[PDB]
Order: structure tokens, then C-alpha cells, then sequence
């Protein structure tokens, strides 16, 4: 087999946009509240997520056929969606030495201890952690790894979403460019897809337990005061 | 509302 | 004459109050989102409103009689003369020799510029730095200084305000407490009072300033997004 | 609505 024209248009433009959102350089992470080693870590970790959220949206718009969506339904998969793309792309500066992710300095090295002090338990750090190392262990390239970004943006079992048969097609044609990209360019992966697969559905579960545990801080204005205006609109209930 | 999230979308 | 031991009693929890909530070393800026020097002091001026508002709640709950009237009322007092207090309370800092407020390092040295740069013009910021070097050279003694923040707050001439008469009544309490410390304890004094009382008016001209420019950047989401929940709810038009 | 304003002054 060999891939068309088309489907290797949509893995262009796809790694073309993550490498227009996601800064390998972490420059920024200097301009977040400092770290703090009660949720003394909530500050930094809440401008984290609101400057990930930003690189999420960025990467969404950069989709084909995303922007062509009514913005009901770009702001629908968004809401839904946005946690678990934070939790894949944040696999590229996961460390299976450390078992933390690593952003540039040690201040930016953040292990599963810093994110209790988030407000966060072990019900959601250890399937977290645990799915960022077998994400890491299936060793997949720059163009497997946008695809599932993408595939997961585009989900359309999402709550909100109204025009669900364009939303499923678009999701169709990223499986069938990303079957076939394993198939032909990635050497001894007959089992991958079906791996990737999988770690969505994980995503779902970990999407789960973590809105439970916002709930828990969104609902204490002493800790919500500490989020950003981006955050609460995003992992906001507002339909 | 999303008045943020509108705007990001442009 | 003398004053009283109730007077007296106002005076030392007004100080008392100031002393808890004006943290002089002005330690916590290390944890604000760093200065940077479009709007790029905006993430930085906004936590120090942010918190300069939770110090300013702190104060309010100290006043004799706040605490007593109605959430709806503490709350009405509050939303209207926050950013009144701010610029009374932030003379502290401000140095006659720099035309600058200066907090410890030289990162937390904030000029006319630095301001500028969080979305304010010369409309605000020339009848701002114009009240400071005033209020400065009123050399108010601290129980003054204390006194006309807790008059200020306590203003019964505030939209929202439904308990006018109890309002008027703490201050009044608070207004002859200030005139026979002014009378009895302020060495060469007797213009001071109605100086102090010109002060409260500039305030009122410089709040409406202050609210039309924030309504300039609080309707631009890429600028209301850098502002914290607590400054937007305060600062908001939520009634 | 409020909510901060209301937990800052218990
Ligand atoms: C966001 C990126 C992308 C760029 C880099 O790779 C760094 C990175 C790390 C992500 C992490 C490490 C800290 C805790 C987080 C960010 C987790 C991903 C999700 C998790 C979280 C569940 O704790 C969210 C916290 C939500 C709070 C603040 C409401
Ligand atoms: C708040 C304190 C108290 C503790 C210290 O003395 C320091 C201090 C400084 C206050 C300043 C210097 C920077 C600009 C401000 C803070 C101005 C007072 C008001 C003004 C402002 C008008 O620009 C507000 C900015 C509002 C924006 C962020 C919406």
C-alpha cells in the first residue's frame, strides 16, 4: 500500500500546526505565577493550563474542516475535548526516568507530588501517570502523535455537538490517513492503531475523574479565585 | 456566553 | 479639647486593621505573573489589584460596623470604592523623588510608564499621579491615613447601597473622630481636614476615569482573559 | 452572583 495525495496534505498541515503551537523551548512558563514547592502549586498549574488551552485552540482552528464547523460546535468539542489534548500533548515532555513531565529549568519539572498540591488525588495522578507511560512506551512519530490529537479533537460522541455526521466524517478520514500511515511507515505496527484506540478511551475515563475533582476545586471560590478567566469558560458547566 | 472562547476562534 | 475613649478605641483598630492587611515588606509580588517591561504589564498590574482587593476586604471587615451591615450592602461599599482604596492605600509606596511606586526590588518599582502598559492613558494616569504627590505632601499622620480610608469605604453615596442611614452614621462617627484628631493631636493642622476632604472627591473623579478606562479593556477578550476572577467580579457591573 | 465576595467576607 502507499498513501495519497491528500491524506499526506492532512499529515502536513497537522504537524505544520503543532509545530506552530507547541513551543519545545518552554519560554513562556517564566511568565506564569511562580511555582511553590495549601495548593501552593495551583497558581503556576492554573496559567499552565490557560496557556495550553490557548495552544489547543490555536491547533483546533489549524484542523481541516474545524473552522468550516458553526462555532457552537468548534466551542462544544473544545469544552469537551480540551483536557485530554492537554494530557497527550504533554506527552512530549513526559520522562520515563523521573516519571514526571520536564519543561526547560527544574522549577518547570513537575512531578506527581506537584500536582496534589494542585488539588489533585491519586484516583486521577496514578491512571494519569500510568497513561503517560504506556503513551511514551508505543514510541510514536511526530505525525501518529498529531493524528490522535486530532482524532480526539474530533470526537462526535461529545455533549453539545449538533452536527454530528460532518464531525464523524472529518474524524473518519483522520482514522483512515492514520491506519494507513502505520501500515506503510511505521516498520512492526500491526498493533498500534488498535493501541491508540485505546488510549482514547482511557482519555475519556481520565476526562472523567478529572472533572469530578475540578468540581471539587471550582466550587471553593477561595481555590476558583486562583484560576484563570480562560480555565473557568473551558471547564465551565455554561452550554 | 464564551465571550473568550469566541474570541480565540476569531 | 480631648477625645474620648470610644474615639480612641475607632483609632486603635483602624491601625490595627491597616497593620494586618499592608504587608510592608511587600514579599508576596515575587508571586504575582512577573512584570514585563501590547500590555505587557497587564498580568502583573492585575495580581497586584487582585490581591490589593483581598487586603482591601480584610481592612473593611476590621471597621467597627462593617461587619454588622448586610452582605448586600459590605458588598455594594466594596464593588464601588475598591479601586478608590487601592490609590489611597498604594501612597504608602509612592515616592515623591521617582514619581513612582516603589515595593522593595527594582522589578517592583512601578513608574507612569510600567502603567501605561496595562491599558491606562494620561486621562488617568496624569490626575492620578497629580492626587498621589498631594496626598503625600498632606504628611498624614498614619491614624489620618487610616481614618480617611475607613471614611472613604464607608460612604453612604454609592449605587447599591439600601441601609443609607446606618452608612451615614458610621461615618460621621468616623468623620469627628478625624476632625478632633486633626484639632488635638495634628501640630499645625487646621486647613488639613477640608484637604482631606478634597482628596475623597479627586477619588471620585479618578473612579470614574478609572471605570470608563477598564470598560475599555474589559470588553476586549484578549485583555479581560489576563485579568484574575476576583478583579472581574469587584471591578464588574454585576449588581 | 458574587461568589468570591461572599467567601472573602465569610
Ligand atoms: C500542559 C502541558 C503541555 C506542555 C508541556 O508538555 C507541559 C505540560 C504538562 C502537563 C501536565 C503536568 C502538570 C499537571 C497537568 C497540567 C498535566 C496534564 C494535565 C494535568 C492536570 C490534570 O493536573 C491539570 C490541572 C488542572 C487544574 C489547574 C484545574
Ligand atoms: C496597589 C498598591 C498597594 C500596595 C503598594 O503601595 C503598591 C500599590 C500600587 C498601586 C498602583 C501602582 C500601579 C498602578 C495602580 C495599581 C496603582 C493604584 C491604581 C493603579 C491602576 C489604576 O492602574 C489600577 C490598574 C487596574 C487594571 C489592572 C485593571
Amino acid at each position: 500500500h502507499m498513501l495519497s495525495d491528500e491524506q499526506m496534505q492532512i499529515i502536513n498541515s497537522l504537524v505544520e500546526a503543532h509545530h506552530k503551537t507547541y513551543d519545545d523551548s518552554y519560554s513562556d512558563f517564566v511568565r506564569f505565577r511562580p511555582p511553590v514547592r495549601r495548593l501552593s502549586m495551583l497558581p503556576h498549574l492554573a496559567d499552565l493550563v490557560s496557556y495550553s488551552i490557548q495552544k489547543v485552540i490555536g491547533f483546533a482552528k489549524m484542523i481541516p474542516g474545524f473552522r468550516d464547523l458553526t462555532a457552537e460546535d468548534q466551542i462544544a468539542l473544545l469544552k469537551s475535548s480540551a483536557i485530554e489534548i492537554i494530557m497527550l500533548r504533554s506527552n512530549q515532555s513526559f520522562s520515563l526516568e523521573d516519571m514526571s513531565w520536564s519543561c526547560g529549568g527544574p522549577d518547570f519539572k513537575y512531578c506527581i507530588n506537584d500536582v496534589t498540591k494542585a488539588g489533585h488525588t491519586l484516583e486521577l495522578l496514578e491512571p494519569l501517570v500510568k497513561f503517560q507511560v504506556g503513551l511514551k512506551k508505543l514510541k510514536l512519530h511526530e505525525e501518529e502523535h498529531v493524528l490522535l490529537m486530532a482524532i480526539c479533537l474530533l470526537s462526535p460522541d461529545r455533549p453539545g455537538v449538533q452536527d454530528h455526521v460532518r464531525i464523524e466524517a472529518l474524524q473518519d478520514r483522520l482514522c483512515d490517513v492514520l491506519q494507513a500511515y502505520i501500515r506503510i511507515q511505521h516498520p512492526g505496527g500491526r498493533l498500534l492503531y488498535a493501541k491508540m484506540i485505546q488510549k482514547l478511551a482511557d482519555l475519556r475515563s481520565l476526562n472523567e475523574e478529572h472533572s469530578k475533582q475540578y468540581r471539587s476545586l471550582s466550587f471553593q471560590p477561595e481555590h476558583s479565585m486562583q484560576l484563570t478567566p480562560l480555565v473557568l469558560e473551558v471547564f465551565g458547566s455554561e452550554v | 456566553r464564551h465571550k473568550i472562547l469566541h474570541r480565540l476562534l476569531q
